[PDB]
DNA sequence: CTCAATTGGTCGTAGACAGCTCTAGCACCGCTTAAACGCACGTACGCGCTGTCCCCTTCGAAAAAACCGCCAAGGGGAAAACACCCAAGACACCAGGCACGAGACAGAAAAAAACAACGAAAACGGCCACCACCCAGACACACCAAACACAAGAC
DNA sequence: GTCTTGTGTTTGGTGTGTCTGGGTGGTGGCCGTTTTCGTTGTTTTTTTCTGTCTCGTGCCTGGTGTCTTGGGTGTTTTTTCGAAGGGGACAGCGCGTACGTGCGTTTAAGCGGTGCTAGAGCTGTCTACGACCAATTGAG
């Protein structure tokens, strides 16, 4: 059959914060740190350990960002967060100026 | 004034369209005003009789 | 290298974010978003490194970068 | 930036009024003292669009 | 007779106050509060005038701050203004208790 | 296995700490009136919704075509109403500027208090010797980093 | 199908270690000239005041438009769409009573004038204490 679309969400968030596993793929974060990190210095190096200590704290901060995202959404009565949501919350957390 | 233009546009159309076929699907048949529909060319030619 | 943070890997952040529903504006917004993030955190990273005189990023230097920005990370010595 | 507010306010003397000026109209010292608060600064003249009568 | 529409003065009031920078608070009920609070704390402790003033000029400051945040909240589906919703939307967001 | 923790002791001074006052923060009255209250009122924007828009789908709905031959002879009606004026006009609803209510504020005098200038005390800031240990640099290891390659697999 | 996985391994860059030693900053005394604070004079800000600007509410004159109307000539089988299901985003417009503008009354905030006092802070005396030290031990 087909579940009605909105069911499997659920079951995924429930999955995903029981887990507790880094979410995005290992590589493409490190060469998207290098690029980043080239921008600011050359020939740079990184222990492995310091890029799983920035993807950590970046997708922590990402997890705490949509949650807050999420709230924006609800007190704006949709399910579904939108840029606009981002936007107001990085800027009442005074992120974005 | 390009809203009254888009009205003449559509009734010519209308009138263009209804000399070719009277009987579209949901648009006013064509008529002499005093009841009779129009026979327009396909009528002229559609069936028996044509 | 950013589109490498793939659709499916924003949607499973945002399940642990708790997001049902997901408009896809919103890829592009975290990318950037999590762009200007790094950039931050890595460069003060890269000033306690350049400080240091190494080349070496170490675990320390993003451990003293997010305990400036306000975001102390428990896990690779404090 | 604080004295140029205060000649644009017509008067010779900085005040913390001008100080709050200059602090938030630079976008960098306002990053630098974004979570100061200055006795007396008050706010920048600013009303959201949405209030404004159309 | 005269009568503004709706919000008129309140605009006029908004940019008013947004040129000026005194207390908006009237001094001695904030300093009687205070004195009830600390009270609560401790018993027989005189502030400093200045003291209270200074308690005065950080709670005004930080309730507009807020009141802005709130006001912010108003943004979706071209709502208006502010209601507690907001505010405790507001503070989470700040991550505020 | 070893050097960071440990001890008894001396030094000398931080701060206990006790006195001393007089700062300024406590109460207090009391008159003024800005602001608070409260009430009226109403209109606008907080509530509501189902209109509908979006992704994917089938599938059943309208569409639309077809449905003896031909043949005879009635007896209707073809509006013409009423569209759409033409046209002339008095009629709104529309300018827009009148016009000044009520506030804002601009220009002035005046008061005053902020703050500029002058003089005084003193401790901080600088010069010098001199100390030594810190940090630079060198020389070295080595390991952890980049890198290459493959597996299996996240997309 | 994809080119990430992450193990496996390679090898050498560079990080960190240790060793040397003299450049440096700290310590100290000493001087001195600077800084702070107290007093006096003034000029800028603020207050009260006049007044005129100005923009809002909406009054007012009367204009741009309109729409009435006297007179009327003529204004059953087959296809394929494109529905519907399944769900939100949003939202136009209705409803309605909340809270804005007002006003009249009541309050007590403010001024400020005056009294009091206690403990803030200063200064002076002592030594409990923590730093340094040599000699000692075993916990990580």
């Amino acid at each position: 059959h087909r579940y009605r679309p909105g069911t499997v969400a659920l079951r995924e968030i429930r999955r995903y914060q029981k887990s507790t596993e880094l979410l995005i793929r290992k590589l493409p974060f490190q060469r998207l740190v290098r690029e980043i990190a080239q921008d600011f210095k050359t020939d740079l190096r990184f222990q492995s350990s310091a890029v799983m200590a920035l993807q950590e704290a970046s997708e922590a901060y990402l997890v705490a960002l949509f949650e807050d995202t999420n709230l924006c959404a609800i007190h704006a009565k949709r399910v579904t967060i939108m840029p606009k949501d981002i936007q107001l919350a990085r800027r009442i957390r005074g992120e974005r100026a | 004034a390009a809203h009254v233009i888009a009205e003449d546009v559509k009734l010519l159309q209308f009138h263009v369209a209804t000399m070719v076929d009277n009987e579209l699907p949901g648009l006013p048949r064509a008529m002499q005003k005093s009841g009779r529909p129009l026979k327009s060319l396909k009528q002229r030619l559609k069936g028996k009789e044509g | 290298n950013i589109q490498g943070i793939t659709k499916p890997a924003i949607r499973r952040l945002a399940r642990r974010g708790g997001v049902k529903r997901i408009s896809g504006l919103i890829y592009e917004e975290t990318r950037g978003v999590l762009k200007v993030f790094l950039e931050n955190v890595i460069r003060d990273a890269v000033t306690y490194t350049e400080h240091a005189k190494r080349k070496t990023v170490t675990a320390m230097d993003v451990v003293y970068a997010l305990k400036r920005q306000g975001r102390t990370l428990y896990g690779f010595g404090g | 930036l604080a004295g140029n507010a205060a000649r644009d306010n017509k008067k010779t003397r900085i005040i913390p009024r001008h100080l709050q000026l200059a602090v938030r109209n630079d976008e960098e010292l306002n990053k630098l003292l974004g979570r100061v608060t200055i006795a007396q600064g008050g706010v920048l003249p600013n009303i959201q669009s949405v209030l404004l009568p159309k």
